[PDB]
């Protein structure tokens, strides 16, 4: 779709689309940029992630509204429409996963990029798991778990405990444990250990890095308050 | 239970 | 697109899409319902209008963001992207206008339905005028004016001065005068006369109708406060 | 200057 547009123009248009709150456009521009085949910089990875999180976030919110109506209802219209939204959501998750598999992850050699993409892989399998029903749910859940675990192993070896990507990975893997894997105790243990190890490393940070790390630590604390 | 919002950047 | 789905199912799905905040879907369902060829009830007209106002409202907000960046900038990317959003907006306005012209207006014989559709016609020409540049702007402006004027003439003959559609028509035609036709004095005169004539008819209304009329009167007052 | 919002119904 975007094969005739310059990489730099796609990036520029993705930034404009974010300003205009046109997240479907932003995702399409960033997909086009990935398909140019070059690795993404830190800023460009963030644009890719923001675009898709907004697109799939709207789909997930709609799916939850429709699933709630459908549960309450138990004609075919509510199920049919929930199914349509679900298929669209699955299609976007499959598109992101396909970008990660062709070929963002395999070309990511630095820890910052590899952890970032594996966290994405875990998140998009987690979104597939939210709508999956049965034994399909089992294999999708294991794919999410495996991606998060590999990201966790790299992050603990290669990044300080205050690194924002390390922190956000741990936050999202804790939500996976609580909401998907029915392991609330693992969720709480991970959030607590992550928070405590970050706290102990705050003294090493500049003012600006402190603000970045403590923002995500507050998210860990918010979950712990809800879960305990 | 909240994941990273991740909707702005 | 929606030719194989029952009219009643399209209506039901439009209501679900509104609950799920899926306004593009809602507009597509309501377009399908209109194309069944039957007249629309009061509720169905409102679903059609809500769907398209949300779709075009998002496009207009994006166009304004991009137009502002482009004005400040004076490469091709900002203009190119503003143009893409503009073409999409024009396409949605042309689709709505096409539904009104084939054949909602001509089959609307009661004042409530005919005023409703002519107000829509004025609004969608007004949205075209917002992005038009030059002598094209002139003919589009006259099309908006003509539609609003016909609606106004019917509304003054056939509806009480507190009727919410009559009030919202007058509000939007006053905004046309102020923002599009460069006639702020006509805008202020219309808003004041509309407000005063409604005030004098409030005594005839039930509690629920009073709430409906005074809500729109407050919008007229808000504009007058800004304009005077 | 505000038109009818008209975004809910
Ligand atoms: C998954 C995830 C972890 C952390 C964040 S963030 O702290 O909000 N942040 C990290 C990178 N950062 C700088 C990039 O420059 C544009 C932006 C967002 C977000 C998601
Ligand atoms: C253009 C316009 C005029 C008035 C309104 S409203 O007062 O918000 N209202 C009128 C009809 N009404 C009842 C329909 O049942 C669903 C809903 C909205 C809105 C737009
Ligand atoms: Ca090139
Ligand atoms: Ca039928
Ligand atoms: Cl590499
Ligand atoms: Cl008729």
């Amino acid at each position: 779709a975007m094969g005739s547009m310059e990489r730099a123009s796609l990036i520029q248009k993705a930034k404009l689309a974010e300003q205009a709150e046109r997240y479907e456009d932003m995702a399409a521009f960033m997909k086009g940029a990935v398909e140019k085949g070059e690795e993404l910089s830190c800023e460009e990875r963030n644009l890719l992630s923001v675009a898709y999180k907004n697109v799939v976030g709207g789909q997930r919110a709609a799916w939850r509204v429709l699933s709630s109506i459908e549960q309450k209802s138990n004609g075919p219209e509510v199920r049919e429409y929930r199914e349509k939204v679900e298929t669209e959501l699955q299609g976007v998750c499959d598109t992101v996963l396909g970008l990660l598999d062709s070929h963002l992850i395999k070309e990511a050699g630095d820890a910052e990029s590899r952890v970032f993409y594996l966290k994405m892989k875990g998140d998009y399998y987690r979104y597939l798991a939210e709508v999956a029903t049965g034994d399909d749910k089992k294999r999708i859940i294991d794919s999410a778990r495996s991606a998060y675990q590999e990201a966790m192993d790299i992050s603990k070896k290669e990044m300080p405990p205050t690194n924002p990507i390390r922190l956000g990975l741990a936050l999202n893997f804790s939500v996976f444990h609580y909401e998907i894997a029915n392991s609330p105790e693992e969720a709480i243990s991970l959030a607590k250990t992550t928070f405590d190890e970050a706290m102990a490393d705050l003294h090493t940070l500049s003012e600006d890095s402190y603000k970045d790390s403590t923002l995500i630590m507050q998210l860990l604390r918010d979950n712990l308050t809800l879960w305990t | 239970a909240g994941s990273i919002p991740g909707r702005r950047s």
